[PDB]
């Protein structure tokens, strides 16, 4: 059924006008969408962010050293997406979901968009059940329900990660005791940190079992 | 000799623009300027857009004229590395500045590389 | 020792005090040195101090 | 008023003069008298250094620059579209815009003879029937009453089929990519079962 | 409007010369009647495009070195800071009220100099080495660059000798 | 190249077409 | 014609009060930029300005 329903797409091209500081200005790409993944011919990806009348501004997902003036940039037709699903559990991925822990491809997973409209008024219900942090300064004084965004704000080296790590470690202790329906699956996004700091956290999470 | 030998188009302090008539150098490439009083290498920082690169001078630019020939070395700044570099003083471009002769080198590595990967980290305290 | 944009007097002080410490050995015993110095000190133009 | 529709919508301030120049030359049916008069003026700047001094030198007075241009273009049957354009570009010192108007005058002209260029890359050189079956594929990739010219190149990195390149899009019905688009479909589907 | 489409305009593509041949016989008579309104053209000299804020923009000066003394026809010195593609931005060592748009900028051919030597000893000079004590020009002297690079690590030694201030709190 | 002085234009007016349109439109019959 | 020098005084021809302009810079394209010593209300583009 795939081969009898098969036409190859036209791939719209673009020429790199200028490139520097991780931005490529691109001539052409007249049918590119705002927020669309593009593909440079050096293999490095990009995202079309400001579509101006004369050029497209592309932020480069990677090192802009491989992009030259006049390089061919192809659009991929798709807004930026990541693999979601249960196959991401246990894995260390990069900012676009590609796994960096060296354990092969993400099996049992499905690509979904990263910019989704948040669920509106009629899709909510009241935050009533507790998320236990395990930190007793938190669960007594500032307790957290399930579906509630809570800021951990403070200066540097005041213990903001330690409150966050202890919420993740405690969910492992709670997931072994509850039924299957109410188990909390943690995601830790580490933005702009050291890679050594991240490798210390997946070492702690493997040793704890989290 | 004509193409892949660009000329200095504009000089603004440490920042030089070189125009290449064809085959622009890659970003982070090293560019030698011919006819300067000292060795002036330029590291390509940006492609400006009209066959022009924007590059950063690793030495002083007082003396640059707006037609000066610039050759591309086709690679980043590559400095001598190895056990032969021990006990020597080098500058930014790997030249010995201690008057002890040339630095014999196990290799000449470019000064630009990526970080070690996440699988390459070691978590021991 | 990468000296990035500091005093050249301090580059001369460390270099001379490493020779009398035997950390840097000059001449035919250069291979028994333990330190290599890279200096981009504060008289350099800002391109040299940005890459040293 | 009422001007003709330009075929392309272009950028600004030099491509915007050219689409106005195309519109008054489409009203007067002078779309190729004005075009080669541009092409003459491109050649006029290459030979006379005092004509291109009227476009680069900022110390030429504007009363000189509009009187050299008007008293030189008063005869030789130039279009009234042309000698009105050139005193307008000499009033504002925009005579150096003229290489950039001529380029955008070409793109409006070539999209008026809907002639669209092409490049077809195949595996081995074509038959005369392989030529005729291919345009029937390729004029379904131009979305109007456009005519494709063609340009034929070869690449045995392709395993048959072709790659049509239109300088702003390509379409790859070559079987060398149909292999890879087949393999990655069945390398995705056995991991879904 | 790419340069692939602009460098096709190098080669001729008119195939009709009825206006090239016409104005080539009327252009030189046209320019000849406007010659007292032309300033003479400038390639290796300079002409001031804009002056103000103590920065002049100088058209021309095709072979100025970056950071060299230029001389306005008013007698003022400048220093070619940024060589741009179309102009040269010079910074005026003196009062910019005496520089006009249209003035000639001459090139001295040397990066910025001061007179150094034994004959500069005794004198009161300005920021550029021109003496303001009124007792003549500097003699027994030669020009040196003002932006020399400092000596490196191997050109130095330790500080051994005392410089006596004569100030009691300082030298103790 | 002797035509390379004219490849890059820059204008003294943002509204250059509003002067150009006031001289090209009355060139029409 | 020739530009006025910087800091020269310019008088605007035909205005309710004597308006004196002082030339601040030469802008290029035969234009000087001036700071007015009085109010500029009622000033028309193309009014005659005499260099003193
Ligand atoms: N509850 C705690 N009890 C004892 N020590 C703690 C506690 N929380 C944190 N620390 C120690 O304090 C240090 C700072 O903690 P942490 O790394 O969590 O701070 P942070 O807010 O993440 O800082 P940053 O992200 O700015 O580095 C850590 O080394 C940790 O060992
Ligand atoms: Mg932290």
């Amino acid at each position: 059924e795939w081969e009898k329903s098969y036409q190859p797409p036209v791939i719209h091209l673009g020429r790199v006008l200028s490139v520097g500081d991780g931005i490529a200005r691109v001539y052409g790409l007249k049918s590119v969408q705002a927020g669309e993944l593009v593909c440079f011919d050096s293999g490095v990806k990009g995202m079309a962010l400001n579509l101006q009348a004369d050029h497209v501004g592309v932020v480069v997902f990677g090192n802009d050293s491989v992009i030259h003036q006049g390089d061919l940039v192809y659009r991929t037709g798709q807004i930026v997406n990541v693999p979601i699903g249960p196959g991401t559990l246990g894995r260390v991925t990069d900012g676009l979901g590609q796994p960096i822990d060296g354990k092969g491809p993400l099996t049992n997973v499905r690509s979904s968009l990263v910019e989704v409209k948040a669920p509106g008024i009629i899709a909510r219900q009241s935050v009533r059940e507790p998320l236990f942090t395990g930190v007793k300064a938190v669960d007594a004084l500032v307790p957290i329900g399930r579906g509630q965004r809570e800021l951990i704000i403070g200066d540097r080296q005041t213990g903001k990660t330690a409150v966050a790590i202890d919420a993740i470690i405690h969910q492992k202790n709670c997931n072994e005791q509850v039924p299957k329906a109410q188990r909390v699956y943690c995601v830790y996004v580490a933005v702009g940190q050291k890679r050594s700091t991240v490798a210390q956290l997946v070492k702690l999470f493997t040793q704890t079992g989290a | 000799p004509a193409i892949d030998a660009g000329y200095v188009s504009q000089v603004i302090g440490p920042v030089v623009d070189v125009r290449f008539d064809g085959e622009l150098p890659s970003i982070l490439s090293s560019l030698e300027v011919e006819g300067h009083s000292v060795r002036l290498v330029l590291e390509v920082a940006q492609h400006m857009g009209d066959n022009t690169v924007r590059c950063i001078a690793m030495d002083s630019t007082d003396g640059l004229v707006r037609g000066q020939k610039v050759v591309d070395t086709g690679s980043p700044i590559k400095v001598p590395v190895g056990r032969g570099t021990l006990g020597r003083i080098m500058n930014v471009i790997g030249e010995p500045v201690d008057e002890q002769g040339p630095i014999d080198a196990a290799d000449i590595w470019s000064i630009h590389r990526e970080a070690p990967e996440f699988t390459e980290q070691s978590t021991e305290q | 020792f990468a000296g990035v944009g500091e005093r050249t007097r301090e580059g001369n002080d460390l270099y001379r005090e490493m020779i009398e410490s035997g950390v840097i050995k000059l001449g035919a015993e250069r291979g028994n040195s333990k330190c290599t110095l890279v200096y981009g000190q504060m008289n350099e133009p800002p391109g040299a101090r940005a890459r040293v | 008023l009422k001007l003709p529709t330009a075929p392309l919508q272009l950028s600004g301030t030099s491509a915007q003069i050219a689409t106005l120049l195309w519109q008054v030359a489409a009203k007067e049916n002078q779309l190729d008298k004005v075009q080669d008069e541009l092409y003459q003026f491109i050649e006029l700047f290459k030979q006379h250094s005092e004509l291109r001094r009227l476009a680069t030198d900022p110390f030429v007075p504007t009363l000189v620059r509009t009187k050299i241009i008007s008293s030189v273009l008063k005869d030789s049957g130039a279009s009234e579209i042309t000698k009105k354009l050139f005193e307008a570009l000499a009033d504002e010192g925009a005579l150096s815009a003229l290489l950039e108007v001529t380029v955008n005058y070409e793109e409006l002209m070539l999209a008026h003879k809907k002639e669209v260029y092409c490049t077809v890359i195949t595996a081995e050189p074509l038959d005369k029937l392989e030529r005729v079956e291919l345009t029937k594929k390729a004029e379904k990739f131009v979305d109007a009453g456009f005519k494709l010219v063609m340009q034929e190149k070869i690449d045995k990195k392709l395993l048959g089929g072709f790659v049509i390149e239109f300088s702003d899009r390509r379409v790859d019905m070559s079987t060398a990519k149909k292999v890879e688009e087949f393999n990655n479909f069945v390398n995705k589907l056995v991991l879904s079962i | 409007a790419d340069a692939k489409a602009l460098d096709e305009l190098r080669k001729p593509k008119f195939s009709s010369k009825y206006l090239i041949q016409h104005v080539s016989q009327k252009l030189i008579p046209a320019v000849k009647e406007w010659e007292k309104s032309y300033q003479p053209p400038v390639i290796h000299l300079g002409r001031v495009l804009s002056v103000g804020d103590g920065i002049a923009r100088v058209y021309g000066l095709k072979s100025v070195q970056a950071g060299e003394l230029v001389c306005f026809d008013s007698g003022v010195k400048g220093m070619a800071l940024n060589l741009q593609a179309d102009h040269v931005g010079v910074v005026v060592f003196g009062n910019d009220s005496v520089i006009h748009q249209g003035d000639l900028v001459y090139r001295t051919g040397q990066i910025v100099n001061v007179p150094i030597g034994p004959g500069t000893l005794g004198r009161v000079t300005d920021g550029l080495g021109q003496p303001i004590d009124g007792k003549g020009p500097l003699t027994n002297v030669r020009s040196s660059l003002v932006e020399v690079k400092a000596p490196g690590i191997i050109a130095r030694q330790s500080v051994r000798e005392p410089l006596f201030t004569g100030v009691k709190a300082v030298d103790a």
